[PDB]
RNA sequence: GGACUUUUACUUUGAAAAAAUUAGAGUGUUCAAAGCAGGCGUAUUGCUCGAAUAUAUUAGCAUGGAAUAAUAGAAUAGGACG
RNA sequence: AGGAUAGUGGCCUACCAUGGUUUCAACGGGUAACGGGGAAUAAGGGUUCGAUUCCGGAGAGGGAGCCUGAGAAACGGCUACCACAUCCAAGGAAGGCAGCAGGCGCGCAAAUUACCCAAUCCUAAUUCAGGGAGGUAGUGACAAUAAAUAACGAUACAGGGCCCAUUCGGGUCUUGUAAUUGGAAUGAGUACAAUGUAAAUACCUUAACGAGGAACAAUUGGAGGGCAAGUCUGGUGCCAGCAGCCGCGGUAAUUCCAGCUCCAAUAGCGUAUAUUAAAGUUGUUGCAGUUAAAAAGCUCGUAGUUGAACUUUGGGCCCGGUUGGCC
């Protein structure tokens, strides 16, 4: 069977991705405060309720 | 805050019931300074070595040393 | 294993001593006396954990080195001497007598009794035999041996103890209508006059006992210990009398006295 | 009467028919005949050290075409060979030869398990640091 | 050789990770009380779980018995000595229809929040974990107090404390000591 | 004390079944896991509640029941009463 | 019957008999088997584990033997052999960490060659001495408990009623967003002190200092389904790789590598292995057997399991307990 290859392939994809540094983003609260904005962002303001309230939408 | 508190008849009897510990602590007595364990454990076991006052080996390797 | 233990672990001990289960690894191995192990309590748990007169075993050596306590008239200046049921505890410092009998819990109470009846002790025997020489003696729970008793005293009988000399005063016998104070088992500390006693010959006599409140129990004949007939002791009992309140009615008088 | 007794004294025949019907279990007999302890190469354990031998291609099973990039390892306490499947993307440009990697099962309790024919241990640690640290470069490889 | 410390686990995670009405009903639950995980949430319903497998456990029995008695009346006692369980209701069976909200009703930062000192329950947690409050007159830090019905009268702030006096604060020091030196 | 005394199974109650653990009563470890502590006074001399209870198989022991399932008896009457 | 034992006993010896156990599982083998109290998971029943804090055994490298002593087949006591192994001026001598630390190995896998008898207890001739038993501290994300990582304002937009019902003018009271801005609050962290403790370190107290973001910055895993949350962007192009399972990838990838956003749990999260529930897929409760796996070819038949009905019932008369019932 074939249990030979070409082992010059590895990290192929990985090599060749660009290199896209992550942007510098304002502090995100964590514990208590997360919950409350969860809740606010679900709940108070139910800002993207398109039919049936979804997440992460896509924009269109 | 809460404790324990002991009041005596007198400093006789305090003296003679109080710990140690405690005595040096108010500063009525002086903490004996002492060597520690393992130096007091090691030197009974050297002394555990030698059968009797032991002068007489010491005088007897003594002589023997130059030989 | 190899010979007799010489510890005690925590744990291990008897219930009845209330020895947290916290603060050491070890419990005060009661030495070998007139009692056994289990239904015995250590003079330095008495002292300590029910009087607070000492906070350590340094300071309850302190006390008994310096002759203070005695019981049964003798000094008895060990740690861990076995005291049991009904030995009397003199204190000549604070003139204190007390007597350790149980409370209806199963463990033993700090009961300040007066001189007078602090000069004596019962004994229930254990065995009548005839010693060397014909002599004949009586062997009571604790251990005592006394020679030249009544020949009507036999077994399961309580004896009156002079407690400065070794001899009998007088004793109750054992029957039904009787007084009784159970030292043993599930009923440890009740008071319950007996009405029969069942034979089984083979082992383990029984005997029928109801309290004042008419609440009938039945016991082994080796927990029994007649302490006189009905309506008066022949010692003073502690609070409560053995009535074995429920659990209901007991939370009923902690709300009324609160 | 449903098959089986209903008598109130025929308890051992009920335990005795259990006990052969349980044998005619998987896992009961596999844990009562120790195949872990006799004919698995871990001997039961849930990891093992062993020495990277050489690096296999292996090919994906059908429908898939993939190259897995394995690993063969001698095991140090069985001696025994064992092929390993080094989980991650440029990964296998850590763990040249002669290195001692440390195997887990992966997660289908001995069997091989998905396209990949015939392996059933993924490489965790080589020469002591963990692959996923490698190649997110929290650490590095050591000396040798 | 020592005796082992008891200790206990005062929760459980539930059998399904992932369900949109549990999730979303915590979720409210959570931002209407100010908690920080769903562990508090959890803790609770292990509390009432225990408390509804001893009622059902009491009720199997018959009345007139001495063990229903006694422990429906400490545990109906303890409750609505808690003040999760209203006094009309002492029937066992309400303490069976009991719900986490009821508990969460009597936690220290919504009842700090009832009271008024906060504004808000988030308010309330600060304030609690920074010590400006006092249930009698000792300080506590646990928003998860469950108050005993009778500390209500004496829930206020600390008197070693600012909101208490005796002594301003220490940003609020810190601001003397620059217009001090804008003084000079 | 006796003379004899059909045998069990089953079931009730009770004795016994170490403590720790489990369940569970009480109790401000500051909450809690815990622990078995503590609480109340004129606090100057002191007083006082506790540290329960339940479960802990089967086997063995005593006891009430006597339905259910077995067992034995007076039939070549060497049977009972007397 | 005798010896021996502290004593019973084939425990041993002499003589004599042919007995004793077993399908109600003997005997033998295996145990990755010290037993139990107990532990995990459990609607109930149950299944699995229990080296390990308590009890009871057995052992001191493998066997054997024995002195002393009340108590040992003792090993921090000797004697011998076997296996390892130490020092020698080679004649000889001394060995037993499955005690406390610690060191090699073995491994997937487990800490300081610290301080002290101050507590808990124990031993001695004994208040006093001793105790790596024990306690204290150090390492310690084994597990558990509690619980920070921000709160509240004012300004600028966008609502919902209500005063005006005077064009769409103010908008009171609002619930959110801000390359808007403020004073307050606080502990982590230092630290005089005191407390703490055998002495300390910590904890609880507490002077003084100690938030404004670029700070004093929360991670782990994932976003096709199961199963919470993308038809967003770039790269790759059946390659690299992902994927517990179904499956994704072959030039428009919601599944790969990245960025953005979002989701779940949160000082914890994931992975492997084993086990429990799920599993009524071990079925006593409680499985299935015509065709999906499974009625023996048929009958007899012992053990085993099960086994028809039948024997004092009914009627009365009283006594006294509990729950009620206005009173
Ligand atoms: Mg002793
Ligand atoms: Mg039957
Ligand atoms: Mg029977
Ligand atoms: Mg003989
Ligand atoms: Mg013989
Ligand atoms: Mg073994
Ligand atoms: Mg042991
Ligand atoms: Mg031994
Ligand atoms: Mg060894
Ligand atoms: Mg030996
Ligand atoms: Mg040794
Ligand atoms: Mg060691
Ligand atoms: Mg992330
Ligand atoms: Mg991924
Ligand atoms: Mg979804
Ligand atoms: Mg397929
Ligand atoms: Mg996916
Ligand atoms: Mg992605
Ligand atoms: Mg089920
Ligand atoms: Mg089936
Ligand atoms: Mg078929
Ligand atoms: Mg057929
Ligand atoms: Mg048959
Ligand atoms: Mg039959």
């Amino acid at each position: 069977a074939k249990v030979h290859g070409s082992l010059a392939r590895a990290g192929k994809v990985k090599s060749q991705t660009p290199k896209v540094e992550k942007t510098e983003k304002p502090k995100k609260p964590k514990g208590r405060a997360y919950k409350r904005l969860l809740y606010t962002r679900r709940f108070v303001n139910v800002t993207l309720v398109n039919g049936k309230r979804r997440m992460n939408p896509g924009p269109s | 805050s809460v404790g324990f508190g002991l009041v005596y008849n007198s400093v006789a009897e305090a003296k003679k019931f109080e710990p140690t510990y405690r005595l040096v602590r108010y500063g009525l007595a002086e903490k004996v300074e002492k060597a520690s364990r393992q130096q007091r454990k090691q030197k009974k076991n050297r002394d555990k070595k030698i059968f009797g006052t032991g002068k007489r080996l010491a005088k007897k390797v003594a002589r023997r040393n130059a030989d | 294993a190899r010979g007799p233990k010489k510890h005690l672990k925590r744990l291990a001990a008897p219930h009845h001593w209330l020895l947290d289960k916290l603060s050491g690894c070890y419990a005060p191995r009661p030495s070998a006396g007139p009692h056994k192990l289990r239904e015995s309590l250590p003079l330095i748990v008495f002292l300590r954990n029910r009087l607070k007169y000492a906070l350590n075993g340094r300071e309850v050596k302190a006390i008994l080195m310096q002759r203070h306590v005695k019981v049964d008239g003798k000094v008895r200046t060990d740690t861990t001497y076995p005291a049991g049921f009904m030995d009397v505890i003199t204190l000549d410092a604070t003139n204190e007598n007390f007597r350790l009998v149980y409370d209806v819990k199963g463990r033993f109470a700090v009961h300040r009794i007066t001189d007078e009846e602090a000069s004596y002790k019962l004994g229930k025997v254990k065995k009548v035999q005839l010693g060397k020489k014909g002599v004949p003696y009586v062997v009571t729970h604790d251990g005592r041996t006394i020679r030249y008793p009544d020949p009507n005293i036999k077994v399961n009988d309580t004896v009156k103890i002079d407690l400065a000399s070794g001899k009998i005063t007088d004793f109750i016998k054992f029957d039904a209508g009787k007084l009784v104070y159970v030292t043993g088992g599930r009923n440890l500390g009740r008071i319950g006059t007996i009405v029969h006693k069942e034979r089984h010959d083979g082992g383990f006599d029984l005997v029928h006992i109801k309290d004042s409140l008419d609440n009938t129990f039945v016991t082994r004949l080796n927990n029994v210990f007649v302490i006189g007939e009905q309506g008066k002791p022949y010692i003073s009992l502690p609070k409560g009398k053995g009535i074995k309140l429920s659990i209901a009615e007991e939370r009923d008088r902690r709300r009324a006295q609160q | 009467g449903k098959g089986k007794p209903r008598g109130l004294n025929s308890a051992r025949k009920l335990r005795v028919h259990r006990r052969n019907n349980r044998w005619a279990e998987n896992n009961y007999k596999k844990r009562l005949l120790g195949t872990a302890f006799k004919s698995s190469p871990f001997g039961g354990s849930s990891h093992a050290k062993g020495i990277v031998l050489e690096k296999l291609g292996i090919e994906s099973k059908q429908p898939n075409s993939a190259i897995r990039k394995c690993v063969r390892v001698q095991l140090i306490k069985n001696g025994k060979k064992v092929t390993a499947f080094v989980p991650n993307d440029g990964c296998l440009n850590f763990v040249d030869e002669n290195d001692e990697v440390l195997l887990a099962g992966f997660g289908r309790k001995g069997k091989a398990k998905g396209d990949i024919p015939g392996v059933r241990f993924k490489v965790v640690k080589v020469s002591g640091v963990s692959l996923l640290a490698l190649w997110k470069e929290k650490k590095e490889k050591p000396r040798s | 050789p020592r005796a082992p410390r008891t200790y206990s686990k005062t929760y459980s995670t539930p059998k399904r990770p992932y369900e949109s009405s549990r999730l979303d009903a915590e979720l409210k639950l959570a931002g209407e009380f100010g908690l920080k995980n769903k562990k508090e949430i959890y803790r609770i319903s292990f509390q009432l779980s225990k408390i509804r497998r001893a009622a059902r456990d009491l009720l199997t029995r018959d009345e007139k018995d001495p063990k229903r008695l006694f422990e429906g009346n400490a545990l109906i006692r303890r409750l609505v000595r808690v003040g999760v369980l209203s006094e009309d209701k002492k029937k066992l069976d309400y303490v069976l229809a009991l719900k986490v909200e009821d508990f969460l009703e009597r936690r220290l930062q919504t009842q700090v929040y009832k009271l008024g000192l906060a504004k808000s329950v988030h308010h309330a947690r600060v304030l609690i974990t920074q010590r400006h409050i006092a249930v009698g007159k000792q300080i506590v830090n646990i928003p998860s107090f469950m108050v005993r019905l009778d500390s209500e009268k004496h829930i206020d702030f600390a008197p070693t404390s600012p909101f208490g006096g005796a002594r301003p604060g220490r940003v609020a020091r810190r601001n003397a000591a620059r217009k001090a030196e804008a003084s000079g």
